[PDB]
């Protein structure tokens, strides 16, 4: 973060606390990050919901191919 | 017939212009008839040429004049019409050469050939 | 200034390939969502 | 070759939640020590504030006198470059010339024209020349643009004949994003749009240009201090005459990229125009079209190694060819090809320089177009085409090529002498017994036109073979 950097190097050499809000700011977006859900990367994450996308298609046409064919008596 | 090829082969590339006179008694039957030699070669390709010194042949006819036949030679630059043309630059050379070839003394031709190089010059 | 901006830089982009992936991965579970709900709902009208 | 010195060993030595306290216990205390805020442009976008800080930090930092109200905003120190875009000489100005290049997010235009302009405003002189001689060659080098507009009023026929080739006249005005140049180059074969479609004179700066600066140390020569020339002239133009003149600290010492080749007759006579030769050193009397060949060439040169050796082999039309450039031969003028490979352009003031600089720009011209043939064709061992020609420079700017005709079972050789400046003489000499191989005029003409020794190859090798 370039506002972090430039908040320390303000408070090292303007010679207030911009360390502490600094670390609270980057530990906020750290939750912020953490918040989302995906603890395992997203390469696995992706390849897993494209294979889910895939047998979802599958099966909703074998569910139209069998409620289709409906000719018997 | 052979001249035509040898001369187009000559001036094509740049050889070491040393080996100049191994290629060419090579590719010549070495006696057959030296009539045919670089005597005319010059004057052949000077013609087209017209306002053009024709560098990398200077050194071929020394090594020429050399050792050959220098009554063709004489005979050759002497029949050569230039003074119409009059271009200044390369009679210049041709009577430079034509100096240190008269400078020291003519050859012997066993005959008749001197009184034919004396009515050249 | 040559280390420093190299890290700087890999910081950066290590920022945005994890925002990027946060993203694609809320998209992934909403359309995972969508798609086991409507799995569920043809599986209880087959079953 | 390792990383071990971002999270494993660098937090274990940088000598959390409740060890922050070193901004004023520990506080009892930007060119190679200090690289954070002297990296601002990695940090934050360029901005008008950034820039605004840099620019003070770097003058604090090489000094210069320069400051503001506050940060936000910051003008150049300088003769005439104070300008504040969005009173010690010149007002302040808010011309486009300084607005346009450098409008919103331009970053080229604002560390290099200045520090130029503070480069060449510096000599020994203290408030005698620094700022008055600067500011006098600034308010004179103004009559070159009424010249220009005078110029393009009288040529309105096209701007190719008399802008370009010629004379002078392709000039732009010079001023912040732009400094004075020149038509230098006058290539009419390159890549057109297929003479330039343009809707006005170029600023020579789409595209390639020369650069023209005005510099000098002991040149200080009589010169005007203000433009009083502004009258349309009889035909062409006019001269300005000065002398209200001092000794000017200055002079034109334009910036010559490449050492072009040219002949002893034009430096003499451009020798008595503005005082002394164009170059006041030992004059490199080498090979000057080997050594040209390779300058020119040296743009499109990549890393590889060429290793040419007095070979010139391109390509053809269809098929490979040959050629060869009679470099380091001494013709029968005796002395070798005259070379001036060298950088010094130090003119003098405008004096009777109106064809004193177009002459010697044509001689480079046709200099370089004659080993244009030569750029980055490398193929040896051709048995197909190799119509190989040698330029036998015995004349200054006398040309020869030589093709096998088949009129005759030898070369044919042709006198190529640059008469005017875009219309050389192609003539040629044939021989007593020899068939119309030779083109008439019209040829020539295409030739002298196009001025590229692989075209007039190819137009030998198709049009003037017919076979």
């Amino acid at each position: 973060f370039l506002p972090l950097v430039h908040n320390i190097i303000k408070c090292m050499d303007k010679d207030q606390d911009l360390n502490a809000l600094k670390s609270k700011f980057q530990e906020m977006r750290k939750l912020i990050s953490t918040m989302p859900g995906i603890h395992l990367s997203p390469e696995q994450q992706q390849q897993q919901l494209q294979s889910l996308r895939e047998q979802v298609r599958t099966k909703n046409e074998l569910l139209q191919k069998y409620k289709s064919l409906c000719m018997f008596e | 017939v052979n001249l035509k090829q040898a001369i187009l082969q000559a001036w094509k590339e740049r050889w070491s212009d040393y080996q100049w006179a191994i290629n060419m008694k090579k590719f010549f039957p070495k006696g057959a008839t030296w009539d045919i030699l670089n005597l005319a070669d010059a004057l052949l390709e000077q013609a087209m040429i017209g306002p053009s010194p024709n560098p990398l042949i200077l050194s071929y006819l020394k090594y020429a004049i050399s050792s050959q036949m220098v009554s063709y030679s004489s005979v050759l630059t002497a029949i050569s019409k230039f003074d119409d043309f009059s271009r200044d630059l390369c009679v210049q050379a041709l009577l430079d050469i034509m100096d240190m070839f008269c400078d020291r003394l003519s050859c012997h031709g066993k005959a008749e050939e001197c009184i034919g190089l004396c009515r050249a010059l | 200034e040559n280390q420093v901006l190299e890290l700087l830089i890999h910081r950066d982009g290590e920022f945005q390939e994890l925002m990027k992936l946060a993203l694609n991965q809320g998209k992934i579970h909403h359309e995972m969502q969508v798609l086991e709900k409507e799995v569920e709902k043809r599986d209880s009208d087959i079953q | 070759l390792s990383k071990m010195s971002s999270l494993l060993e660098r937090l274990h030595a940088k000598f959390w939640s409740e060890t922050i306290k070193l901004v004023r216990q520990v506080m009892e205390k930007q060119h190679l020590v200090s690289c954070l805020e002297t990296l601002q442009k990695a940090l934050k976008v360029t901005s008008l504030p950034a820039m605004t800080d840099r620019l003070e930090s770097i003058a604090r930092q090489n000094g210069l006198g320069s400051h503001l109200s506050a940060s936000g905003t910051e003008c150049y120190i300088t003769s005439d470059m104070f300008y504040v875009e969005v009173h010690h000489g010149e007002n302040p100005v808010s011309c486009p010339e300084l607005v346009q290049q450098l409008r919103e997010k331009n970053f080229d235009e604002f560390s290099k024209h200045l520090k130029g302009l503070v480069n060449l405003y510096n000599l020994p002189g203290d408030n005698k020349l620094k700022t008055k001689m600067y500011l006098a060659l600034q308010s004179l080098e103004q009559d070159l643009s009424k010249m220009a507009i005078m110029y393009w009023k009288a040529t309105n026929a096209g701007p190719l004949d008399k802008i370009l080739h010629g004379s002078v006249g392709y000039l732009t005005p010079r001023s912040g994003g732009h400094l004075m140049n020149l038509k230098y180059y006058v290539s009419p074969s390159d890549l057109l749009d297929d003479i330039i479609l343009h809707e006005n004179n170029v600023s020579r700066s789409l595209g390639m240009n020369a650069s023209v600066t005005i510099e000098g140390t002991s040149a200080v020569y009589k010169l005007p201090i203000a433009p009083l020339i502004m009258g349309s002239h009889p035909v062409d133009n006019k001269w300005t005459p000065s002398f209200n003149s001092v000794d000017l600290p200055a002079c034109f010492f334009l910036k010559f990229p490449q050492p072009i080749p040219v002949s002893r007759a034009f430096v003499q006579k451009l020798q008595n125009c503005t005082g002394i030769p164009l170059f006041e050193t030992q004059p490199t009397y080498a090979p000057l079209y080997e050594l040209i060949t390779q300058f020119e060439l040296s743009k499109d040169p990549d890393p590889i190694p060429l290793n040419h050796n007095m070979r010139f082999y391109a390509a053809l039309p269809g098929q490979q060819h040959c050629y060869f450039l009679n470099k380091d031969a001494p013709l029968p003028d005796g002395r070798s090809l005259q070379g001036t490979l060298v950088s010094k352009i130090t003119f003098q003031h405008p004096g009777r320089v109106p064809l004193i600089l177009n002459l010697i720009r044509h001689q480079v011209a046709y200099n370089t177009l004659i080993g244009s043939c030569v750029k980055r064709t490398i193929l040896k061992e051709d048995s197909p085409g190799l119509l190989q020609f040698e330029v036998c420079p015995l004349s200054e700017s006398r040309f020869s090529v030589s093709f096998q005709h088949p009129v005759n079972d030898s070369l044919v050789c042709v006198v190529m002498d640059v008469q005017d400046s875009t219309h050389v003489s192609c003539k040629l000499y044939k021989g007593l017994s020899d068939a119309l191989i030779c083109t008439d005029d019209f040829i020539a003409k295409v030739v002298q036109r196009c001025m590229s020794i692989p075209v007039t190859m190819r137009a030998i090798r198709r049009k003037a073979e017919t076979i």
